[PDB]
């Protein structure tokens, strides 16, 4: 579950912290909020490697472009470069990204699908929990949201996904990008799914496991003398 | 058409000299003075903003360039050759390192990559050497602070302090007397400003001097908060005002 | 549901605002009317990715045309669209209506179906919802209509297309192309549904 | 996927 | 010295001597002219009759590009043919992509950029022709003249080759005596006269007159050769004016 | 037919108090037939340990490839590669074969020589990074290992305790997988000493 | 002088010396005559031997059923250019079911020769060609120079002492043009023309080479006792 | 999908006498149950006293006959107008046909 | 002495082919001037039609690169048009790839990087032109950036190019020394063009008719050139005060 | 065309010498002297830095001695930049061999490859040769301790003791005089430094003007250690041998 | 593989 919400003086994006391999939870606390540029962040759904890889590549090319032009990077640049890359690979790079940020032009919120289609919105949701999240956004969104209202709405839309979607789970990650301010990255903004104490300690008595052989491993280099 | 210059334009003369590299170094000699000084807790690089016309806006021309958040570069010789080297240096820092290891290259390896680009212009077909000497100041976790010179040949040497271009011979003598291994960064800046005044003719102020440091991490210049391990760039370009402040205590 | 209609003073482009991924509405306020030049616009139907990719290239080609040879004709714009659509017909799912205002040629509409064929027409309809209004549009279209008449014709036409087609819905967007300039109109459900 |  | 041995080498002056030498080949060629009339353009050329064995009206020098552009040149005839072949490729690719026939100013720059490209490298030789070309587009009539350097401008009248000074003087009179403009049929007659007058610089060998024109009213904006009665009417007018 | 379950095998890594542990089985098979019980899946480049499960040809190929890359790294950098950096190198190397991948499940384990912070990470076959605090699992009995680790593990275990936990996690997971077992090795890694133990386990 | 090193260099008077040197190879070549009426076009070629043991170098090459040329200069260059014409004549037939016009054949040779005069590394062609043919607009004779210049003529001659034959044809123009539906008399006029370029040596049976193409006559070459009729 | 082959039917017959040979073929060209032409020749004079017919897919047959006819033309050019013997023609046609071994000419050839 | 024929170093560390390219720059004998207003950037250039047979409308050294960027060239027209077409192509490609209009100073840098290559690669010659790029940039505001055959570029408060550049330069220098600001403090572009023309007249000591000048104006979101009649209105205003 | 400006870097003189190779060797003769000495129990590499400054950071400096793998090192004489191009090639070839055969590359095979690359630049491509001479100090389990040299010609030869760069004539005479076959590493260290001390164009031989390296079986049991001497270690071995 |  990844959401983006526009507010009065900027944009906020949120995500859950679950990665899955089939029905198994591979990572209980995983970072889906990617820095393309200091004030351009995007949330990723789809193939986990593809979302990281495509944001790092464009993030790198955006940094070189920023140095070349002597200008802070723009969201439309990251957006154009992402969509042209994803379109080239005809959806075979399974990256579904919500791209947000502030630049000299103002605050921007875009979604980009794996086939290279882009759209504009005041509120967007992507991933398996998009329908749970969109339900909350469609119910509670209004024009002229404050920062505090936009964070609340964003994290509420992720929670909807966490609870009602088997694909989404664990914690809520938020990033706030306000005009004329440093983007604040709130890692584990909420922790609604903390595991309860176990009934028993499974710490074994020493010498429980049967050992065939023992040896020192040499990790050091070839020695002197 | 086609580039039919597939042969070396730089060859050995009977004396064993590589003419075009020597002539490139002669071009560097004519160039405006730049210098670098290494302190215990930072590195300073400085040069004169020799404005071509007073109508020209000298701020728009950057002689001191950021290569990575922790590595800066200054030159003496042909400006255009420097500009395209900075572009190539910034890119190779990404393609040959950051896109592989997920971190910025250490100073000595980025220098090594720049050096390689300049050696190739010394041997490849249908090209002349670059007409610049670079001073590259940088920090990295395992080597700490470092300062390197790179010549048109592709040869590079690490320096405690040095100078290149117009008044290098005089400047290097001045630095040898003033440099010690116990210098703080503010001391090195003071020495850098003293050294550079000797090689400047006309106005000497924040508007005619370009000076940058590799020092402490600047979290205020990072552009975002929320990741403890990201503390911001060690490269900072000093403002016009910040230079003038240190010229009153000169 | 997309259409372009020629009238006395120029041309009007109309579209719905619904983007679907299967039976889910991905975007309910989509802008399916895209600028390729000041007074040359297009309506996009088929793959969202393919039509954007094409529209982005055409805008590039006409910007470069303008730099060298000045304002391109609507016919020229249509030709660049056709060239991309015809030559890449095996890899593209794009149905594009091209509409533009010259001072010499006035209002012109070109439709480009899947094949990549070009057809110059007084008015054109396309998209999934177009099938339901072939009868209506044919009976109700006249040449040299007024602006108000042409806005009504498009509003009523797309109103029906939206009503019967599940893939069509949301707001009706229109773009008026005349000597006067470029006007953007929007009509909300509460207005067009009760027609 | 997205596809009037 | 040695600055004139290689193409694309700047002399200490800032000159490309190889291009200036190409101009000498052009100056050596037969006279060719262009006249811009009310609603079109007229092209004429001097064809030296080396021998009686030359078949009259067969060795055609004026070349069409697309269907609306006429091209004539003085200097190395093969170099002219090579430039027109490129012109035809450029006009074809333009019509293929943009549908409309290539505008004359657009076509002028296509040749311009190509000819200029042959002054950028020592691996190629500059063009040994000055090319007078033009026709009718949507914006009306256009006449152009293109030099070995890649330099071209629009012209009211144009002339190149051995009789250019003589031709230029006669063109300058027409511009002064017709400010309101010249008709297509008048321009054909005047073209004939100017070639006959310019033939005094090639007076040793007798010559053959060849005229073409694009007029919105007289040819429907298509390039056509002047033939039969209209060609004989222009020769008669020209012969009457020299006597 | 499925490349990642022809040869079989498992790797598991755990963090303790100022230590990490990585362990693997020793089986290599052609589906049902067991071929070798000497096929170790844990390799080390300096003080950074890499376990690899999956298609055995790719296990061997990647080992040879990372030895190559870490050797050149050391020559140019004039220092041993650290776990965090090596993790990024594995990811890079796997994703450059995105549309023709190595059929492997790599696991990085080691202690950062400067900070002294215990570090483990896992990867998918196209190089997506799983950087867990607690434990990483990989191989044909990943489900079994997830179950064992998720109940047995507690944070800040002493080296000799951590040994018992990771050992029991591997051994009991391997016995519920046909294509895993035939012996097991456990590396106990501290800042400047590494002990390697072979475990007695049922050979079927 | 300094400007004759390669074909990419103009002289200060706007001359291409490498092209002019290629033009010199032709003048060294053995004489060949071309002439036509309205019905037929004839090539007459004086073949040159190395010595009395040697054969007489073939001068006339067939390009199609309706077209061929005679050569003077480097024979290998004539082979390259004739092979190109054969292909262009062949392409016209296969693709358009159309016999290539002689005028267009000229235009194609011109454009091929030109590319070798404007590019570094290459060299001009060292041969001159006389192309005869019968197409939809009747009989044709072309003269090709390796400068690229191609000229349609009633008659001409190229090679050593060619000026003698050219002067004769210039006098006979009004006579031989009228020789319609009489191939033997047109050849006679061709043999009498080339005879004005001979010195010491005369036309023998293995020395003379004649070719003809016309209304109902495919391009055919006559050598040996087939030309004894015309000696 | 797109099928690059078709059947135009017809039948050809070659009989060799002592001092003569005949190559016969019907003049009917068909597609499915439709008659395309009642007189469309399928036996051709190729020069040098060689007659050829490639019967099956008419398009592939027309293409092969063209290529062989062209092959005869270039034999004359490259070998001083030598007459192409039937055994030589036969070997030349084998190389034409095998050229398209993995995208065949769907024709039965008799010369 | 082949070190003077191609772009390799002389023993003095010089590139003679670059120096000789600079000399080609003045071959046209035309003087250009560029100044900045509050809301606009104005560029004026001398127009000389020596031949009566020339169509004067087609004689121009000012080019509309993009909707926002204008370019005046000092040098021969073939190299000028070579540079124009390339800049047009680069500006279009930039918009397609990065999704915003190429800034004036970024195009200047790009054309300067291309110019630098010709000074380092032997098979390519330098273009004998100085390119003056003008726009009202959406970030930097009124902008003047100038490129030369060496591959050098810089921003300008104002600038002048051609045979009599030094006379125009000092005239502008002296004005900005009085006003003590980096621009012309004027609301309308009409009056900024009047300033540009007036200060060229004073610097060159020549009077101008409507056909003697060529004017380009950059405002927010468009660059355009003035007609003969638009200049005539400008000349009438100057004379009437 | 472009032929006018071609130096033709790969042609024979009338005497049958390669101009560019000969002129490259002339270049190398001005470079700082490098010495290799091979003993029964190890190899020594000594090299002189060219007129240094007091403001050159020495502890982080490397111009002469480079590491190719754990078993093989090179001393450089000529263009440092040219040497680094070849060194990275050699480092890759060594790792390619290790990847393929799962064994460290034999010294001669690595030397032959680098020497084959230099040869190529003298026979084709029309580029200038590499202005570099190498001394290769290596160990493998076939031939044990080995010294080789390569020069711009691409010729390579084996040595008991060899010099490259400046004053090789003088250096080779002194080595040929004092070298014996039964010699040990400690003795070979003393010889190397004594040789440089006498051939040097400098007033005196000091720690700040030297790079020094040993390859010893002086590693705990049956293995080989590479020691690139630190500035303070070079200063210590200069006092020990009694030169300072 | 891994896949919100
Ligand atoms: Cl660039
Ligand atoms: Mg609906
Ligand atoms: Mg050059």
């Amino acid at each position: 579950t990844i959401v983006g919400v526009k507010f009065n003086n900027g944009v906020v994006i949120a995500a859950d912290t679950r990665s899955t391999q089939g029905p198994i939870v591979a990572d209980k606390n995983c970072a889906k909020l990617h820095r393309i540029s200091p004030k351009i962040w995007c949330a990723g759904a789809g193939t986990a490697a593809d979302t990281e890889a495509v944001t790092q590549l464009i993030g790198s090319n955006i940094e070189l472009h920023s140095l070349y032009t002597s200008r802070e990077p723009r969201v439309v640049s990251a957006l154009q470069m992402l969509k042209q890359h994803l379109f080239k690979y005809q959806g075979h790079i399974g990256a579904y990204l919500i791209v947000a940020g502030v630049d000299p032009t103002g605050s921007h919120l875009f979604s980009i699908h794996a086939h290279g289609s882009t759209d504009v919105g005041y509120y967007l949701s992507l991933g398996s929990g998009s329908l749970a999240a969109m339900a909350v956004l469609e119910s509670h969104w209004k024009q002229d949201l404050t920062k505090e209202e936009a964070i609340k709405l964003a994290s509420d839309a992720i929670q909807a996904g966490i609870w009602n979607d088997l694909g989404s789970g664990s914690n809520v990650d938020v990033c706030v990008m306000e005009i004329g301010k440093d983007a604040e990255y709130l890692r584990n903004y909420l922790t609604p799914n903390v595991r309860e104490e176990k009934q028993k300690s499974y710490k074994f008595p020493r010498g429980t496991t049967a050992v065939l052989k023992e040896s020192i491993v040499n990790i050091c280099d070839i020695q002197e003398e | 058409m086609t580039d039919r210059y597939s042969f070396s334009l730089t060859t050995f003369s009977p004396s064993g000299k590589l003419g075009q590299i020597d002539y490139a170094l002669t071009a560097v000699k004519q160039g405006v003075t730049s210098l670098g000084i290494k302190a215990t807790n930072g590195v300073v690089i400085a040069t004169e903003k020799k404005s071509s016309s007073p109508l020209a806006m000298s701020e728009t021309l950057s002689k001191v360039s950021l290569l990575t958040p922790d590595i800066g570069a200054v030159y003496s010789g042909m400006g255009p050759d420097y500009r395209v080297l900075v572009d190539k240096s910034r890119k190779v820092a990404h393609t040959s390192y950051k896109r592989i290891y997920g971190e910025y290259p250490p100073t000595k390896l980025l220098v090594s990559e720049v050096a390689k680009i300049m050696q190739e212009a010394t041997q490849s077909g249908g090209v002349r050497p670059f007409g610049v000497s670079l001073l590259i100041a940088g920090h990295d976790e395992f080597n700490g602070f470092s300062l390197y010179q790179v010549d048109p040949s592709g040869s590079y040497f690490p320096w405690k302090a040095t100078a290149i271009g117009k008044g290098s011979v005089a400047a290097k003598t001045f630095l040898e007397k003033r440099w010690n291994d116990e210098l703080e960064l503010e001391d090195a800046i003071h020495i850098a400003l003293l050294t550079l005044k000797e090689s400047v003719e006309g106005e000497f102020n924040g508007d005619t001097i370009e000076l940058a440091i590799i020092g402490d991490e600047n979290p205020d210049l990072l552009g975002y908060t929320g990741i403890p391990t990201d503390k911001g760039p060690r490269f900072r370009k000093l403002t016009s005002q910040e230079i003038n402040d240190r010229l009153e205590a000169l | 549901s997309i259409m372009a209609v020629t009238f006395k003073d120029g041309v009007i482009l109309g579209a719905d605002s619904r983007t679907t991924t299967g039976a889910y509405i991905a975007n309910r306020v989509t802008d399916k009317l895209t600028r390729v030049h000041d007074k040359i616009w297009c309506c996009r139907s088929g793959s969202a990715a393919d039509t954007q990719a094409i529209a982005d290239i055409v805008q590039y080609h006409l910007e470069l045309y303008t730099s060298q040879y000045g304002t391109p004709s609507t016919e020229t714009a249509a030709s660049v669209f056709k060239e991309l659509c015809y030559e890449n017909k095996d890899n593209l799912t794009a149905g594009i209506i091209v509409a533009g205002y010259d001072d010499k040629n006035k209002g012109e509409v070109y439709t480009i179906p899947l094949g990549g064929s070009v057809h110059k027409l007084p008015y054109a309809i396309a998209g999934s919802g177009s099938t339901f209004i072939y009868g209506y549009c044919d009976k109700n279209f006249r040449e040299n209509m007024s602006k108000e008449e042409t806005v009504d014709f498009i509003k009523h036409s797309l109103s029906q297309a939206i009503k019967w087609d599940g893939s069509s819905g949301g707001v009706i967007r229109m773009v008026v192309l005349t000597a006067a300039g470029v006007e953007r109109l929007i009509f909300y459900p509460d207005e067009y549904e009760q027609l | 996927x997205a596809y009037x | 010295t040695g600055y004139d041995l290689s193409n694309s080498v700047f002399s200490p002056d800032g000159r490309n001597f190889q291009v200036e030498y190409a101009v000498k080949a052009v100056e050596n060629g037969t006279t060719s002219i262009g006249i811009k009339c009310n609603d079109g353009v007229v092209f004429a050329v001097e064809k030296l009759i080396t021998s009686k064995l030359l078949v009259p009206q067969k060795n055609v020098k004026i070349q069409v590009v697309d269907r609306h552009i006429g091209c004539v040149y003085s200097g190395l005839i093969p170099d002219g043919r090579h430039l027109v072949n490129r012109g035809r490729e450029e006009a074809a690719s333009f019509k293929k992509l943009y549908k409309t026939p290539i505008p004359i100013p657009a076509f002028a720059d296509r040749l311009g950029q190509y000819v200029q490209a042959h002054t950028l490298y020592n691996s190629v030789r500059p063009f040994g022709v000055s090319t007078i070309f033009g026709g009718v587009d949507k914006n009306g009539a256009h006449l152009y003249m293109l030099e070995p350097s890649g330099s071209y401008w629009g012209y009211k009248g144009a002339a190149t080759g051995k009789g250019r000074q003589s031709a230029k003087a006669e063109l300058e009179k027409l511009v002064d005596h017709h400010p309101e403009g010249l008709s297509a049929r008048e321009a054909v007659k005047q073209a004939a006269k100017i070639i006959y007058l310019a033939h005094e610089d090639n007076k040793e060998k007798d010559f053959e007159l060849e005229i073409s024109w694009c007029s919105l009213s007289e040819t429907n904006g298509l390039h056509k050769f002047v033939k039969g009665d209209l060609l004989q009417e222009a020769i008669d007018f020209a012969q009457k004016e020299i006597n | 037919s499925d490349p990642s379950s022809i040869n079989g095998g498992i790797v598991v890594a755990m963090t303790g108090k100022d230590c990490v542990a990585i362990a693997c089985d020793l089986r290599l098979g052609s589906q049902s037939l067991g071929v070798s019980n000497k096929f170790e899946k844990i390799f080390h480049y300096g003080h950074v340990f890499l376990g690899i499960t999956g298609l055995a040809t790719d296990v061997t190929t990647l080992n040879e490839m990372f030895r190559y890359k870490t050797n050149l790294y050391k020559l140019k950098e004039e220092r041993a590669i650290e776990p965090e950096t090596f993790t990024q190198l594995v990811s890079s190397s796997l994703y450059e074969r995105r549309f023709g991948p190595y059929f492997v499940g790599p696991v990085v384990a080691g202690i950062n020589s400067k900070s002294g912070k215990p570090f483990i990470a896992g990867f998918d076959l196209i190089g997506c990074i799983d950087e867990a605090k607690d434990f990483i699992v990989s191989g044909t009995a990943s489900d079994q290992l997830f179950g064992m680790c998720e109940s047995l593990y507690e944070p800040n275990l002493e080296p000799e305790d951590l040994f018992e936990t990771i050992s029991q996690a591997l051994l009991n997971a391997a016995d519920r997988d046909a294509l895993s077992g035939w012996g097991a090795v456990v590396y106990i890694i501290k800042k400047d000493e590494v002990v390697k133990r072979y475990l007695k386990m049922r050979q079927d | 002088n300094n400007y004759d090193g390669d074909t990419v260099t103009f002289s200060p008077t706007g001359r291409l010396f490498q092209v002019e040197y290629a033009l010199e190879a032709i003048k060294q070549g053995s004489v060949t005559v071309g002439l036509r009426s309205n019905t037929h076009a004839v090539l007459v070629a004086l073949k040159r031997n190395a010595d009395e043991l040697s054969s007489y170098q073939k001068k006339i090459i067939k390009c199609d059923e309706h077209m061929g040329l005679s050569l003077a200069g480097l024979a290998p260059d004539a082979r390259v250019l004739s092979n190109y014409l054969r292909q262009q004549c062949n392409y016209s037939s296969l693709v358009f079911n159309r016999k290539l016009a002689v005028e267009r054949a000229g235009h194609l040779l011109c454009d091929k020769a030109q590319k070798n005069t404007q590019s570094y590394g290459g060299r001009p062609y060292g041969v001159g060609l006389l192309i005869i043919g019968y197409d939809k607009s009747g009989a044709h004779l072309l003269e090709f120079q390796p400068s690229g210049n191609v000229t349609e003529l009633y008659g001409t001659a190229i090679g050593a002492r060619s000026q003698g034959a050219k002067t004769y044809l210039e006098r006979t123009l009004d006579t031989f043009i009228k020789i319609d539906g009489n191939p033997d008399e047109l050849i006679k006029a061709g043999v009498e023309a080339i005879s004005q370029s001979l010195r010491d040596e005369s036309l023998t049976v293995d020395n003379l080479s004649i070719a003809i193409v016309g209304k109902d006559t495919p391009f055919t070459i006559y050598d040996g006792e087939a030309v004894a009729k015309y000696i | 999908q797109f099928n690059p082959y078709g059947d135009n039917g017809g039948t050809i017959l070659g009989i060799a006498g002592e001092d003569f040979a005949v190559l016969a073929g019907d003049t009917r060209n068909i597609t499915d149950y439709s008659i395309n032409s009642r007189y469309e020749p399928k036996v051709f004079d190729c020069g040098d006293n060689i007659v050829m017919s490639a019967n099956g897919f008419a398009a592939d047959g027309d293409a092969l006959v063209k290529r062989f006819k062209n092959s005869v033309k270039w034999y004359h050019f490259d070998h001083n107008d030598k007459k192409l013997s039937i055994n030589s023609a036969a070997r030349n046609i084998q190389h034409l046909l095998y050229g398209k071994r993995f995208f065949p000419y769907y024709v039965h050839t008799i010369i | 002495g082949y070190d003077r024929h191609i772009t390799i170093f002389s023993p003095e560390g010089r590139l003679y082919q670059v120096e000789y390219a600079f000399k080609a720059t003045n071959q046209t004998n035309i003087n250009s001037l560029a100044v900045r207003g509050k809301d606009c950037t104005v560029v004026i250039s001398q127009k000389k039609v020596p031949d009566k047979l020339l169509d004067p409308t087609t004689v121009s050294y000012i080019f509309c690169i993009s909707r926002t960027i204008g370019m005046v060239v000092n040098g021969p027209i073939p190299d000028a048009r070579n540079a124009a077409l390339r800049a047009k192509a680069e500006a279009a490609e930039f918009r397609y790839k990065y999704g915003y209009d190429m800034p004036c100073d970024v195009l200047a840098k790009r054309m300067a990087n291309l110019s630098q290559i010709y000074t380092q690669r032997a098979y390519m010659r330098p273009l004998g032109v100085i390119l003056t790029f003008v726009s009202v940039d959406e970030e930097l505001g009124p902008s003047i950036y100038k490129t030369d055959p060496a591959g050098y570029y810089v921003g300008y408060k104002a600038t002048a190019t051609g045979p009599k550049q030094q006379e125009i330069t000092t005239n502008l220098e002296n004005h900005f020394k009085k006003s003590k600001i980096d621009h012309i403090n004027e609301e309308s572009w009409e009056k900024v063009v009047e300033f540009a023309i007036t200060h060229m007249i004073d610097a060159l000591g020549t009077e101008f008719s409507k056909n003697d000048l060529e004017v380009g104006v950059a405002t927010k979101d468009k660059f355009f050139t003035l007609s003969a009649e638009n200049i005539e209105e400008r000349l009438v205003a100057i004379a009437e005060q | 065309g472009s032929r006018r400006y071609d130096s033709r870097t790969t042609i024979f003189s009338p005497e049958g010498r390669l101009y560019q190779v000969e002129y490259a060797l002339e270049s190398i003769s001005h470079a700082g002297t490098a010495i290799g000495i091979m003993a029964s129990d190890g190899i020594v590499l000594a090299a002189e830095r060219k007129v240094t400054s007091t403001l050159l950071e020495q502890d982080t400096s490397t111009e002469k001695l480079y590491k190719l793998n754990d078993k093989i090192a090179v001393a450089v004489a000529g263009l440092t930049a040219d040497a680094e191009i070849l060194i990275n090639t050699a480092r890759i070839h060594a790792q390619n061999y290790l990847k393929t055969y799962n064994e460290d590359i034999p010294v001669e095979i690595l030397v032959r490859r680098l020497s084959d690359i230099k040869q190529g630049y003298t026979q084709h491509g029309g580029l200038r040769p590499f202005g570099v001479s190498f001394i290769y100090a290596g160990y493998d389990d076939r031939y044990g301790y080995q010294l080789y040299t390569s020069n711009p010609s691409g010729n390579y030869t084996g040595w008991k003791a060899i010099s490259v760069g400046a004053n090789t004539s003088a250096a080779q005479t002194l080595l040929q005089m004092d070298y014996k076959d039964d010699m040990k590493v400690d003795d070979a260290i003393e010889l190397a430094l004594k040789t440089l001390s006498k051939t040097t164009d400098s007033s005196a031989l000091t720690y700040d003007r030297l790079e020094f390296a040993t390859i010893r079986k002086g590693a705990n049991d049956g293995e080989v250690y590479q020691k690139i001497f630190k500035p303070q270690e070079i200063k210590d071995i200069l006092v020990k041998t009694g030169i300072t």
